[PDB]
């Protein structure tokens, strides 16, 4: 129900905070390698 | 650049031995590989030369047919197969190499041939 | 050895220089536009470091 909808909110609330982090942790790991 | 040969060879008269010159440091098909014979009592002596990529060889007139040069790009090595082995072939067989001229500036450790 | 295309310059005169010293020492300067070929390694493309070479080789004379 509406409580089941809360997973539909956290399914995006996790991405909204974790998805851009997954690109920042990649961005640190990309330049450290190819700068050598 | 280095040239690694094989161990000594004790061959019976009339047989044929094949000596190897393992080129560890450069592609074998790059430079001319030379072969020299040093029997004691006498001095050194130039057997011939082979380019291990083009199959070209230049044998000394005294060693025509006596020695036969080959090569193998899969292992980077040039072979010299001596046929009709006699007691006269008891000497040391080097595989020299001259990069900037006909001199010999890169040598192998030497392979004794006891017959 | 890897020239891949080359041409003298012949604008208003052959761009050649000759200077023979008193003991025979010859100088020889010619202007050449080359399109040499260097095999590039693009393993890390935007941040690579190339090494392009030119080889001044003789053709019809051996090293003796
Ligand atoms: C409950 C589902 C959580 C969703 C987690 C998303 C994290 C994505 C990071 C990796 C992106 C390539
Ligand atoms: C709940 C936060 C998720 C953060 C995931 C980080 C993944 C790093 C590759
Ligand atoms: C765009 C952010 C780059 C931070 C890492 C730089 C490492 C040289
Ligand atoms: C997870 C990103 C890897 C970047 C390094 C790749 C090296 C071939
Ligand atoms: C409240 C989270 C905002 C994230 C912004 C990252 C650009």
């Amino acid at each position: 129900r509406k409580l089941f909808i809360q997973r539909a909110k956290k399914i995006d609330k996790i991405s909204r905070i974790g998805f851009p982090m997954a690109f920042l942790i990649f961005n640190m790991f990309y330049w450290i390698i190819y700068k050598i | 650049v280095q040239l690694q040969q094989s161990g000594a060879e004790l061959m019976k008269p009339g047989a044929a031995v094949k000596i190897s010159c393992k080129a560890t440091g450069h592609t074998i098909s790059r430079y001319w590989i030379d072969w020299l014979k040093q029997r004691p009592g006498h001095g050194l002596e130039w057997i011939g030369e082979i380019l291990p990529g083009s199959g070209s060889t230049n044998y000394n007139e005294k060693f025509k047919g006596k020695a036969t040069f080959t090569a193998e790009k899969s292992s980077n090595t040039a072979y010299m197969q001596l046929s009709s082995l006699t007691s006269e072939d008891s000497a040391v067989y080097y595989c020299a190499m001259g990069v900037r001229g006909n001199y010999f500036d890169y040598w192998g450790q030497g392979t004794t041939l006891t017959v | 050895a890897n020239e891949k295309g080359a041409h003298f310059h012949e604008i208003t005169t052959d761009n050649k220089l000759l200077r023979i010293s008193r003991n025979g020492n010859v100088l020889y300067s010619i202007r050449i536009t080359l399109t040499l070929a260097c095999p590039m390694d693009l393993k890390n493309f935007p941040m690579d470091v190339q090494t392009c070479i030119m080889q001044l080789e003789s053709f019809g004379y051996t090293m003796n």
